[PDB]
């Protein structure tokens, strides 16, 4: 319910705002707003609160202001570790809480990375239980934008292909992975398979062999 | 040396009734306001609710009021929320969080106790006609890794040596196919030195059904 | 059918100034020496008589007021006095005719994320007077701009937190207090030492 632009992004060294907008009855009415940085797949650490508060270990570098009907949290110095979610919270007049919509923070300027594909052919077990998939993974990647293609020895694959969408790690790169599901009889059938990735205009590839 | 873990989540279909619960260690749980606050796959935080030190003072969302009931037990140090009527857009993971400050004791202590630390982990709510599969578990030999296939819902667990193996350790996220099933991969790269004579045991639990699962991971 | 100091002294948790707790103590013996002959407290002054021979007199009633306040403020429960705690919270007559206990509760009423359970009130119209209670929240206005239930410029919250932390000095730290009161009015003693 509380306004907050969905993402800002800033170079290192700068300082950067998030505006968090409410109304009379909440942020322009009381004292009482508190701010979170949340990491992928880690719960919200409160950085900020009673509007400007900062807790005891939280950097020097996070600093919270009000104005009016719109509270700012304010990071002097941005480092690349500062990249995650922020959301604002505060005390309502009819005794609630509301947050808002929240903000990703990107932190320009970061180094390209190639991936780091892993691929695997079908287990014995599985192939026992008359199914086969092939798993491609690709991780330590940046930017965030990956495509995947299957060659089935040397001719494409469309069939039977589930890739996922790019997930953020906790060193600030991404993480993805694509799966190949054939018949016993289709991975027996072929000379080999091929996950290739292109990231960035340059590929890399893995094949696997029957064995 | 302060803690809280919260349990009860998993697959409810579109009306049913699910309890959560937080346990809580490490501070005097009868003075401080306790909250629920919940998170959609993708989306931003959302406050629930909050109960006072005795329970008497109770604050609902919108979204959520006429339908969730917060409660406490202070002699078992435990908060609780009864979800009914669920919906879909009910899907979330549900955090329990306690007020940094401890206000409890007033119907006042709200305003103090609108600021949260520390939270739990969450738990993973799945509001879903769709019913509970449970995974099949291969070894991914040579890096070797563990494809947990064709379950649902969210979420899996995987640790490697019961969780004594972190180093090197990268669970990946899991893939939604067509079918509407999930399957994730989870990767360790050991040294090629020890490929043959350690010992690695990849564990999966999957909670919505019952399913615990270790399987050894040796090169072919 | 001893008189139960206990329950006050030894309380899990006291009130706060503004809404300070009074206890009535009627139609028992009360043992002066459990409180008196103790090493516990750290102030302990009377006005109307001596506490060693509290045993030897006898009253209509007493009343054990009891509240927690910062050690700076310990000053201000007396008969005279002036300031925030005396003018708004918890005021004594100047013919007062009982005692002043204080102690500190720092390992009690102390936490590492602020203590908040305990407030008081900072804005008031006027003085209270003796052994009135102000419970009310109506939001103070302090300007010729008026507060219609909003709380904004000029126009204040009434009640204020101490949030009490373990780290603070001895003056900011908390104190448990407790005034006893004793009158001796138009009706009978029903309260008396052994
Ligand atoms: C309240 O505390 C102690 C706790 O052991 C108790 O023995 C005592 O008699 C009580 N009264 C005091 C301390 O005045």
């Amino acid at each position: 319910a509380l306004t907050q632009p969905a993402s800002v992004s800033g170079s290192p060294g700068q300082s950067i705002t998030i505006s968090c907008t409410g109304t009379s009855s909440d942020v322009g009415g009381y004292n009482y707003v508190s701010w979170y940085q949340q990491h992928p797949g880690k719960a919200p650490k409160l950085m900020i609160y009673e509007v400007s508060n900062r807790p005891s270990g939280v950097s020097n570098r996070f600093s919270g202001s009000k104005s009016g009907n719109t509270a700012s949290l304010t990071i002097s110095g941005l480092q690349a570790e500062d990249e995650a979610d922020y959301y604002c919270s505060s005390y309502t007049s009819s005794s609630n809480v509301v947050f808002g919509g929240g903000t990703m923070l990107t932190v320009l300027g970061q180094p390209k990375a190639a991936p780091s594909v892993t691929l695997f052919p079908p287990s014995s077990e599985e192939l026992q239980a008359n199914k086969a998939t092939l798993v491609c993974l690709i991780s330590d990647f940046y930017p965030g934008a990956v495509t995947v293609a299957w060659k089935a020895d040397s001719s494409p694959v469309k069939a039977g292909v589930e890739t996922t969408t790019p997930s953020k790690q906790s060193n600030n790169k991404y993480a993805a992975s694509s799966y190949l599901s054939l018949t016993p009889e289709q991975w027996k059938s072929h000379r080999s398979y091929s996950c290739q990735v292109t990231h960035e205009g340059s590929t890399v590839e893995k094949t696997v062999a029957p064995t | 040396q302060v803690q809280l873990v919260e349990s009860g989540g998993g697959l409810v279909k579109p009306g049913g009734s699910l309890r959560l619960s937080c346990a809580a260690s490490g501070f005097t749980f009868s003075d401080y306001y306790m909250t629920w606050i919940r998170q959609a796959p993708g989306k931003g935080l959302e406050w629930v609710s909050y109960i006072s030190s005795s329970g008497s003072t109770i604050y609902y969302a919108d979204s959520v009021k006429g339908r969730f009931t917060i409660s406490r037990d202070n002699a078992k140090n435990s908060l609780y929320l009864q979800m009914n009527s669920l919906r879909a857009e009910d899907t979330a993971v549900y955090y329990c969080a306690r007020a940094r400050g401890s206000s409890g004791w007033y119907r006042i202590g709200t305003r103090w106790g609108n600021w949260f630390d520390p939270w739990g982990q969450g738990t993973l709510v799945t509001v879903s006609s769709a019913s509970t599969k449970g995974p099949s578990v291969f070894p991914l030999a040579p890096a070797l890794g563990c494809l947990v296939k064709d379950y649902f819902p969210e979420p899996v667990t995987v640790s490697w040596n019961s969780g004594a193996l972190t180093s090197g350790v990268h669970t990946f996220p899991a893939v939604l196919q067509s079918s509407g099933l999930y399957s994730l991969s989870s990767v360790v790269t050991v040294p090629s030195s020890s490929l043959g004579t350690q010992t690695y045991i990849c564990n999966v639990n999957h909670k919505p059904s019952n399913t615990k699962v270790d399987k050894k991971v040796e090169p072919k | 059918n001893l008189c139960p100091f206990g329950e006050v002294f030894n309380a899990t948790r006291f009130a706060s100034v503004y809404a300070w707790n009074r206890k009535r103590i009627s139609n028992c013996v009360a043992d002066y020496s459990v409180l008196y002959n103790s090493a516990s407290f750290s102030t302990f002054k009377c006005y109307g008589v001596s506490p060693t021979k509290l045993n030897d007199l006898c009253f209509t009633n007493v009343y054990a007021d009891s509240f927690v306040i910062r050690g700076d403020e310990v000053r201000q429960i007396a008969p005279g006095q002036t300031g925030k705690i005396a003018d708004y919270n918890y005021k004594l007559p100047d013919d007062f005719t009982g005692c002043v206990i204080a102690w500190n509760s720092n390992n009690l009423d102390s936490k590492v994320g602020g203590n908040y359970n305990y407030l008081y009130r900072l804005f008031r119209k006027s003085n209270l007077k003796p052994f009135e209670r102000d419970i009310s929240t109506e939001i103070y206005q302090a300007g010729s701009t008026p507060c219609n239930g909003v709380e904004g410029f000029n126009c204040y919250f009434p009640l204020q937190s101490y949030g009490f932390q373990p780290t603070n000095g001895v003056g900011y730290q908390p104190y448990r207090v407790v005034v006893l009161s004793f009158e001796l009015l138009h009706a009978p003693a029903t309260v008396c030492g052994p």
